[PDB]
RNA sequence: AGCCGGUAGCGGGCGUGGAUCCCUGGAUGUCCGAAUGGGGGAACCCGGCCGGCGGGAACGCCGGUCACCGCGCGCGCGGGGGGAACCUGGGGAACUGAAACAUCUCAGUACCCAGAGGAGAGGAAAGAGAAAUCGACUCCCUGAGUAGCGGCGAGCGAAAGGGGACCAGCCUAAACCGUCCGGCUUGUCCGGGCGGGGUCGUGGGGCCCUCGGACCGAAUCCCCAGCCUAGCCGAAGCUGUUGGGAAGCAGCGCCAGAGAGGGUGAAAGCCCCGUAGGCGAAAGGUGGGGGGAUAGGUGAGGGUACCCGAGUACCCCGUGGUUCGUGGAGCCAUGGGGGAAUCUGGGCGGACCACCGCCUAAGGCUAAGUACUCCGGGUGACCGAUAGCGCACCAGUAC
RNA sequence: GAAUGCCGGCAUGAGUAACGAUAAAGAGGGUGAGAAUCCCUCUCGCCGUAAGCCCAAGGGUUCCUACGCAAUGGUCGUCAGCGUAGGGUUAGGCGGGACCUAAGGUGAAGCCGAAAGGCGUAGCCGAAGGGCAGCCGGUUAAUAUUCCGGCCCUUCCCGCAG
RNA sequence: AAUCCGCCUCCCAACAAGCUCUGCGUGGUGGGGAAGCCCGGGUGACAACCCCCCGAAGCCAGGGAGCCAAGAAAAGCCUCUAAGCACAACCUGCGGGAACCCGUACCGCAAACCGACACAGGUGGGCGGGUGCAAGAGCACUCAGGCGCGCGGGAGAA
């Protein structure tokens, strides 16, 4: 209920539109708005946790961004994060981004 | 900046306007907070002093009250007429006061 | 720079702080702020006696007005030194 | 005090080192008390001596603060 | 040539050996406050460490130093808080209007929050939209209350084009090359960093052949005009008379690149302050103008089909933006799901298809023209003490 | 000229109601320009689980002395919690801090939230609770467990001995 | 970790004593000291300072019993040991030295606090004497102490 880690999406605003009557395009008179209020749409936030240099680090992050964590780890290779602590090896990846 | 001060203390200067009109004399005393100088022996008047130290017997002593610096114009003593002040530029070069009528200055 | 002599103001001129002379007693204004171990030194240093004893006490301001302007006397401290015995403070003994 | 006496009081602290400006500042606050205790039992007619005197010890503390400084 | 603020007095001092005062720079600058050693009921209290003072070890005082967060290899740099209005972003009402009311309106307004700075935003076409056309963006006029949108009600309300202000365009990612570092799965590896190369829509770039060898020039830096923070010079009138007083009246003059205005005992071009016209900075600030540097900028064929910004385009679902309220609903944006390709690729021209064109998304920056008025100045067919700011006065005070 | 308009001034009611507990006064002497009202004396009355004394809040010089009476005091005023000025508050042991923790608050770690922010074990802050060493008397116009006197005590530092 | 604490076993001691702590009394010593009378002070006075009774809700206290609704924490303190250190360190006695900051006036059931007022209202804790009334903090009177309530003088109708 938050923010992606990885791609930044956020909580947005938008309406809820409630409506009657039958379309014109069904041959109907026309639809008729009979509320409109505001709602929050929440990115799809899942926790990833994976093992990098020896720690568990743990990603909050859109289920559509889950892939760009793993390619993350895979790029880590090229680094030195041995000994580093999992708040450090984090920050590590995320500067990959 | 400053108050500018036409005459300073103590030239001669005629009085020019005023009941004291055409009189001629020294400038004891200049205050340019209220654009004002005191002439010797011009503009006397009465004031009462109790009864006390500083005058005994009471009554009353004579203040010369000031006048304002306008009304006042200093006396050239080079061609002793009365004159409207020039500024002028020595060598040095510090600036004097020099009179409007002959050159001469009145420092 | 902090000196003896920005510590001990004035001596304190009344008939309560005069009856202390006889004991080797003496009141003193002191800056607001000075501690009892720093007017001993100061005392001992400015006036060549050797302090044994410190009082000290607040003096707050007197409020006082001129027509419509209403304020204060600023704050003050007083000290009573005792000096050791058989020592005399010259100065304050005055009188 | 006199303007002469101020080029002549700054000119000589300027030759003095920090420790002598030290001692010398340490006296003047000396002689500060004295005529504070003097101005308050109404014994210093020459009250304009006080403010010479802070005066001074003000010049000499920025004599030795310009010494400090490099 | 006077001076020690308003502020006189007492009591004392200072100044042509240049004071007071005005400007610039510097020094000092208790305690609180972002407040930052720690604590705290702001302006109080309590400590560590190094050095100093005292007879000084206990006690105290003086100087230095000690918060947290971010980035960068314990060290360094940065951040924090404030600012009248203006600006952008993230959230976001209701009264009211619809002569009731719900969609709609008020309004993306008020307000809350984050951030920016002297501005901010925007900006160098995956544009517009019909001109066989235009050519970043911003801002003004106009187009136009048009086109449209709308319980087709109340109401809401564009853009293109034309006229103007200003004017300016750049840096990257990837192909390929080089080097350093490290992983194990041992090399024609993979990854990370830095350097080179490269930057485009008449498509551009890379690589490989082939021919061909000085001008440009910053938005960065240096210098300098210019300007700001104090100032200065500046023409020409006397007499009489009434009057407390002349500047009024009278006589006779004079100046004017100056007869704006304000003073002076009443009504003054020539008495004073000024005005016209000129002059002025050692120091600090500014410097968009002038000059100089540096950064950076630069060919043509032919072949090769290597590269050209991904959970992106694209489609569907839910919404927002726009003049567009589900409408035939495109465009731009995106919370969910599915999910490409590298130019023979892709997006757009209002469903959709074909044709014909326009443009080159998924990295970033970019002066100027624009907004505002705490501040300074100039000017009012603006107020003149119940007016004008709430305050002409010790007022955001008394209460 | 009216808006129970606004601001200010000034009337009427009116020399009227009232002068705030029905505990209560009288006289003599003094001071003074002035005295029912201030001081002194005698008599009278009222409170006395208070209407007396001590402490904590809160208030902030109202305390003491001199001088004074325009206003403040429901009258008067020579008086005063009022005006002006000078003086007065003294601690190792009393209270709080350099000690402890309570609710609660804050808050390394950590968790959550469009922003602002909301939580949060430890720790820290937080008292009228825990803990901790001073009793009696004298002195000032005004302070006293604080000054002084007598007799006691606590902690810290350093040293000696065991 | 522990020699401490907890648990098990044995010995002895036990409603005792012992050790320890507090209260009260005494205690070298230091103080106080009435009425009355003379002008807060002097005198009383070399003041005396003793006996008996009553007696707390306070003290010894962390006492005792009964009951159910089952009644803070942490530090000071003591003890155990770890790193360390064991020429130190700690404990005990004694001696010398050192001991900071803030509050302290005054009002405080009220004329100084909350009520616009010198307002018959509101304001937590402690002391609150004596006699009599069965008791009492009730009631009457009264001590110490404090007051007569900041308009009065007459009159003697509704
Ligand atoms: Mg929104
Ligand atoms: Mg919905
Ligand atoms: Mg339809
Ligand atoms: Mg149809
Ligand atoms: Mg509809
Ligand atoms: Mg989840
Ligand atoms: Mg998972
Ligand atoms: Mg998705
Ligand atoms: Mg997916
Ligand atoms: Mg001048
Ligand atoms: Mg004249
Ligand atoms: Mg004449
Ligand atoms: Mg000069
Ligand atoms: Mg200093
Ligand atoms: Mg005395
Ligand atoms: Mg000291
Ligand atoms: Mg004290
Ligand atoms: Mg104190
Ligand atoms: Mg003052
Ligand atoms: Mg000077
Ligand atoms: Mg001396
Ligand atoms: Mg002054
Ligand atoms: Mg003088
Ligand atoms: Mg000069
Ligand atoms: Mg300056
Ligand atoms: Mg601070
Ligand atoms: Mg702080
Ligand atoms: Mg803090
Ligand atoms: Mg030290
Ligand atoms: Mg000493
Ligand atoms: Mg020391
Ligand atoms: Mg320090
Ligand atoms: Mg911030
Ligand atoms: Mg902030
Ligand atoms: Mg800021
Ligand atoms: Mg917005
Ligand atoms: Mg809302
Ligand atoms: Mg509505
Ligand atoms: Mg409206
Ligand atoms: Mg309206
Ligand atoms: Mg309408
Ligand atoms: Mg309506
Ligand atoms: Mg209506
Ligand atoms: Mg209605
Ligand atoms: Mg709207
Ligand atoms: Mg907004
Ligand atoms: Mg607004
Ligand atoms: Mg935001
Ligand atoms: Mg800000
Ligand atoms: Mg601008
Ligand atoms: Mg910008
Ligand atoms: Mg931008
Ligand atoms: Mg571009
Ligand atoms: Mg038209
Ligand atoms: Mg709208
Ligand atoms: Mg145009
Ligand atoms: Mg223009
Ligand atoms: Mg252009
Ligand atoms: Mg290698
Ligand atoms: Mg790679
Ligand atoms: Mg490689
Ligand atoms: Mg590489
Ligand atoms: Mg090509
Ligand atoms: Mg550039
Ligand atoms: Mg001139
Ligand atoms: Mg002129
Ligand atoms: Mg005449
Ligand atoms: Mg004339
Ligand atoms: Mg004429
Ligand atoms: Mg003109
Ligand atoms: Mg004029
Ligand atoms: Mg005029
Ligand atoms: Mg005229
Ligand atoms: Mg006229
Ligand atoms: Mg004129
Ligand atoms: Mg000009
Ligand atoms: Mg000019
Ligand atoms: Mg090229
Ligand atoms: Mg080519
Ligand atoms: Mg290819
Ligand atoms: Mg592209
Ligand atoms: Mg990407
Ligand atoms: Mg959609
Ligand atoms: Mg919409
Ligand atoms: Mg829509
Ligand atoms: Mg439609
Ligand atoms: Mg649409
Ligand atoms: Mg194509
Ligand atoms: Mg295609
Ligand atoms: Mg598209
Ligand atoms: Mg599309
Ligand atoms: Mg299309
Ligand atoms: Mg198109
Ligand atoms: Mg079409
Ligand atoms: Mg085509
Ligand atoms: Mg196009
Ligand atoms: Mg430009
Ligand atoms: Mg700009
Ligand atoms: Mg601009
Ligand atoms: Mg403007
Ligand atoms: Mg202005
Ligand atoms: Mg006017
Ligand atoms: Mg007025
Ligand atoms: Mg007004
Ligand atoms: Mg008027
Ligand atoms: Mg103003
Ligand atoms: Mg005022
Ligand atoms: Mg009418
Ligand atoms: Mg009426
Ligand atoms: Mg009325
Ligand atoms: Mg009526
Ligand atoms: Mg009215
Ligand atoms: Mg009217
Ligand atoms: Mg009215
Ligand atoms: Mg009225
Ligand atoms: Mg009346
Ligand atoms: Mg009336
Ligand atoms: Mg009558
Ligand atoms: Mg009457
Ligand atoms: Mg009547
Ligand atoms: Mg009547
Ligand atoms: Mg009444
Ligand atoms: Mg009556
Ligand atoms: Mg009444
Ligand atoms: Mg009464
Ligand atoms: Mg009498
Ligand atoms: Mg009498
Ligand atoms: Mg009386
Ligand atoms: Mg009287
Ligand atoms: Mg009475
Ligand atoms: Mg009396
Ligand atoms: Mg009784
Ligand atoms: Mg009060
Ligand atoms: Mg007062
Ligand atoms: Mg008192
Ligand atoms: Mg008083
Ligand atoms: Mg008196
Ligand atoms: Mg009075
Ligand atoms: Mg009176
Ligand atoms: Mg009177
Ligand atoms: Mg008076
Ligand atoms: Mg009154
Ligand atoms: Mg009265
Ligand atoms: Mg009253
Ligand atoms: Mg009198
Ligand atoms: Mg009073
Ligand atoms: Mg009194
Ligand atoms: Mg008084
Ligand atoms: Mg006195
Ligand atoms: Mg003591
Ligand atoms: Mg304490
Ligand atoms: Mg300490
Ligand atoms: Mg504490
Ligand atoms: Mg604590
Ligand atoms: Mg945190
Ligand atoms: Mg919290
Ligand atoms: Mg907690
Ligand atoms: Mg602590
Ligand atoms: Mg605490
Ligand atoms: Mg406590
Ligand atoms: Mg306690
Ligand atoms: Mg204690
Ligand atoms: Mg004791
Ligand atoms: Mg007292
Ligand atoms: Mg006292
Ligand atoms: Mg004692
Ligand atoms: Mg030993
Ligand atoms: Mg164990
Ligand atoms: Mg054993
Ligand atoms: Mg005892
Ligand atoms: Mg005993
Ligand atoms: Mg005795
Ligand atoms: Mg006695
Ligand atoms: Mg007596
Ligand atoms: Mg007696
Ligand atoms: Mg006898
Ligand atoms: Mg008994
Ligand atoms: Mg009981
Ligand atoms: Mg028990
Ligand atoms: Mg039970
Ligand atoms: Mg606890
Ligand atoms: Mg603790
Ligand atoms: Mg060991
Ligand atoms: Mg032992
Ligand atoms: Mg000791
Ligand atoms: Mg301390
Ligand atoms: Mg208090
Ligand atoms: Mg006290
Ligand atoms: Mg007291
Ligand atoms: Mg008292
Ligand atoms: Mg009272
Ligand atoms: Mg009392
Ligand atoms: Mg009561
Ligand atoms: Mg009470
Ligand atoms: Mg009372
Ligand atoms: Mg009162
Ligand atoms: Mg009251
Ligand atoms: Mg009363
Ligand atoms: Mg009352
Ligand atoms: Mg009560
Ligand atoms: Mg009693
Ligand atoms: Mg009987
Ligand atoms: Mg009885
Ligand atoms: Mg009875
Ligand atoms: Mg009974
Ligand atoms: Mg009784
Ligand atoms: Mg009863
Ligand atoms: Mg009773
Ligand atoms: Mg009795
Ligand atoms: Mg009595
Ligand atoms: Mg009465
Ligand atoms: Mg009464
Ligand atoms: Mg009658
Ligand atoms: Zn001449």
């Amino acid at each position: 209920s938050k923010v992606c880690e990885i791609s930044g999406k956020r909580p947005i605003v938008a309406n809820s539109i409630q409506r009657r009557g039958k379309a014109k395009r069904e041959g109907g008179v026309g639809k008729k708005t009979t509320g409109i209020s505001k709602r929050r749409q929440y990115p799809n936030l899942q926790k990833v946790r994976v093992r990098v240099a020896g720690q568990e680090i743990t990603f909050r992050v859109a289920a559509s961004h889950i892939p760009k964590v793993y390619e993350l780890v895979e790029r880590a290779k090229g680094l030195k994060l041995e000994g580093l602590s999992p708040k450090e090896i984090k920050k590590e990846l995320l500067k990959l981004l | 900046m400053r108050v500018k001060m036409h005459v300073k203390k103590g030239d001669t200067v005629l009085v020019a306007s005023g009941k004291y009109k055409g009189r001629v004399g020294k400038v004891k005393e200049v205050l340019p907070k209220k654009y004002a100088v005191i002439v010797e022996g011009v503009n006397i008047v009465k004031k009462a002093v109790r009864v006390s130290p500083k005058y005994p017997q009471g009554g009353f002593i004579e203040k010369e009250a000031p006048l304002h610096a306008s009304k006042v114009r200093p006396i050239c003593p080079a061609c002793g007429k009365p004159t409207r002040v020039r500024k002028k530029f020595l060598e040095n070069g510090k600036k004097i006061r020099v009179c409007a009528k002959c050159g001469g200055a009145l420092d | 720079m902090k000196t003896a002599y920005d510590v001990i103001l004035a001596p304190v001129l009344s008939e309560k702080a005069y009856a202390g002379f006889a004991e080797g007693k003496y009141t003193f204004w002191v800056h607001p702020k000075a501690t009892k171990t720093e007017i001993k030194n100061a005392v001992e240093t400015a006036f060549k006696v050797k302090v044994v004893k410190v009082n000290t006490l607040h003096v707050r301001g007197k409020k006082k007005r001129l027509g419509r302007y209403l304020g204060k006397r600023p704050d003050r401290k007083k000290a009573i030194v005792q000096v050791a015995p058989g020592q005399k403070i010259e100065a304050l003994e005055g009188l | 005090m006199k303007l002469s006496e101020v080029r002549k009081q700054l000119e000589e602290a300027r030759k003095l080192s920090p420790v002598e400006l030290e001692k010398l500042v340490r006296e003047k606050k000396r002689e500060l008390m004295e005529l504070r205790f003097q101005a308050s039992i109404g014994q210093l007619s020459q009250n304009h001596k006080i403010r010479d005197l802070k005066r001074q010890i003000a010049r000499l503390l920025t004599v030795l603060n310009e010494k400090r400084r490099q």
